[PDB]
RNA sequence: UGAAAUGCGCAGAUACCGGGAGGAACGCCGAUGGCGAAGGCAGCCACCUGGUCCACCCGUGACGCUGAGGCGCGAAAGCGUGGGGAGCAAACCGGAUUAGAUACCCGGGUAGUCCACGCCCUAAACGAUGCGCGCUAGGUCUCUGGGUCUCCUGGGGGCCGAAGCUAAC
């Protein structure tokens, strides 16, 4: 945008590194991990960040709630700035 | 829950012969194997009306072969029912 | 039987003593209900992102155990009837899901 | 002591911006307040108190009368969605009042409560 | 609030901090997605249970498709008994706008929305398009299993389109 649109991603290819290297998915403790895959808040991020498919997410976020529960990971963290 | 070595068990009582596991004699069995697991399971929760219709389809599904096998050698058929002491 | 994971969380201010004292529980409690430990990992105390119990941090301990599903639900209740216990959390021992690079 | 000028040097600034007024608050450390202004507080009685000078303004007093108990330094914490963010703000950042920090914590309700039916739709 | 007023505040409200009770829904993931016969169904966890798709070709051997009547299921609302009742809100109470407002706006508020069992059975219950089966170009995106795996083969969801169809769309 403006004349930009800002929305063009060439399909991204070769991703960076994939956002990490080979961490499991169903982890119900490997915060250290987690806490990557969220936003500035335990606002869980969406697929156009990441890097993951289908079946997975719907996997990273079953994950990332049951660790909220643990009180490992959180579901609102404060915004700072702006 | 069960369901997952007893099957042998009842493809064993039923198969009309070493290896037999599809013949009608056998299904039905399987099939009532399953009728009574849910039966049971719907009367605790009597809410689950969609499994009550898995019900319907199997009670129906499995009578469905014994009209067959009923036609087809009323001879197997007395032995069969009566070996599960069913219907009427 | 199947196999599970029983998370479950303590109080900070408990001395080698007492936690060595509320385990020795937890663990004759598994018992009591078909559960055979097979393993253990006292990962305890972490920084919760949030206060559970107005304390802000907690003690970690992990059991699995191949209980007998029926009983599962009912552990769950008798872990989370003591006091210095401030969370509980039972799963299936679901297979790894590798995934990554 | 009498009313006695109590020394803070340091405090909250919890700012409250919405579709109809702006408040802002000044507190100790530890969430205690010390003085609060407003839209109200100065004139301003209709929409005038939703008007953006309702948050620096307001946004001034809460400092000029914030600084009398010293408090130099404060951490800012905005709230709520609408006008006056930011304003309230610089109206720190011009008030004598070095600001430490700016945070947002406006609630959102994961989904609980009915909305009035004036809140609804959105798209 | 378009402006306002009713309303709540010095028995000190709002705004901020801490603690407690309660009901209801359940953020971000989440979608152009999924599942279900439809209605419909999303915090997480366990358990009991339905359906379904694929790979293997292993078993039965036409055992099949449809389905008048019957029976069962069926959003919301409403009804009965009992509980619960945070927010919301028919009726109703006031406030304001109007030439007049038993209305749009505003502040309260009852049934109700909630749960249990029982009753109701309707719907733009819509894909407004019965079920099953065989046949007839492709391309493109997408969910899910197999695969000699960014290519081919199965199931499901969208898009554009051959022939053909259609009163046209
Ligand atoms: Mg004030
Ligand atoms: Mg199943
Ligand atoms: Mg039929
Ligand atoms: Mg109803
Ligand atoms: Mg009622
Ligand atoms: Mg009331
Ligand atoms: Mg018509
Ligand atoms: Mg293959
Ligand atoms: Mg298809
Ligand atoms: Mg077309
Ligand atoms: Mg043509």
């Amino acid at each position: 945008k403006p004349k930009k649109e800002a929305q063009r991603r060439p399909s991204r290819k070769a991703k960076v590194k994939a956002t990490l290297g080979e961490f499991d998915l169903r982890d119900y403790r490997n915060v250290e991990v987690l806490k990557r895959f969220l936003s500035e808040t335990g606002k869980i991020l969406p697929r156009r960040r990441t890097g993951l498919s289908g079946k997975e997410q719907r996997i990273l976020a079953k994950t990332i709630k049951r660790a909220r529960i643990l009180g490992l990971l959180p579901f609102t963290e404060k915004l700072v700035r702006k | 829950p069960i369901t997952k070595e007893e099957k042998q068990k009842v493809i064993q009582e039923f198969a009309r012969f070493p290896g037999d596991t599809g013949s009608t004699e056998v299904q039905v069995a399987l099939l009532t194997l399953r009728i009574n697991r849910l039966s049971e399971h719907l009367k605790v929760h009597k809410k689950d009306h969609h499994s009550h219709r898995g019900l319907l389809m199997m009670v129906g599904q499995r009578r469905r072969l014994l009209r067959y096998l009923q036609r087809e050698d009323p001879e197997r058929y007395r032995a069969l029912i009566e070996k599960l002491g069913i219907r009427g | 039987m199947r196999r599970y994971e029983v998370n479950i969380v303590l109080n900070p201010n408990l001395d080698q003593s007492q936690l060595a004292l509320e385990k020795e529980i937890i663990q004759r409690a598994l018992e009591n209900y078909g559960a055979r430990v097979e393993k253990v990992e006292e990962l305890g105390l972490r920084r919760l992102a949030y206060p559970i119990a107005k304390d802000p941090q907690g003690y970690f301990l992990w059991y699995q155990v191949e209980m007998p599903e029926d009983r599962v639900n009912d552990l769950a209740r008798e872990l989370r009837i003591r006091d210095n216990v401030r969370r509980v959390m039972v799963v299936k021992s679901q297979e790894p899901f590798l995934a990554n690079a | 002591k009498k009313k006695v000028k109590r020394q803070v040097a340091s405090g909250r600034a919890y700012i409250h911006a919405s579709y109809n007024n702006t408040i802002v608050t000044i507190t100790d450390p530890d969430g205690n307040p010390i003085t609060w202004s407003s839209g109200g507080v100065i004139g301003y009685k209709g929409s005038r108190k939703g008007t953006p000078y309702a948050a620096q303004l307001a946004a001034l007093d809460a400092a000029k009368k914030a600084m009398a108990y010293g408090m130099q330094s404060v951490d800012v914490i905005v709230r709520g969605t609408g006008a006056g963010r930011e304003q309230a703000i610089r109206a720190l950042q011009a008030s004598g009042l070095q600001v430490k920090s700016i945070v947002d914590d406006t609630p959102v309700p994961h989904n609980g409560c009915r909305p009035k039916k004036k809140f609804r739709k959105a798209s």
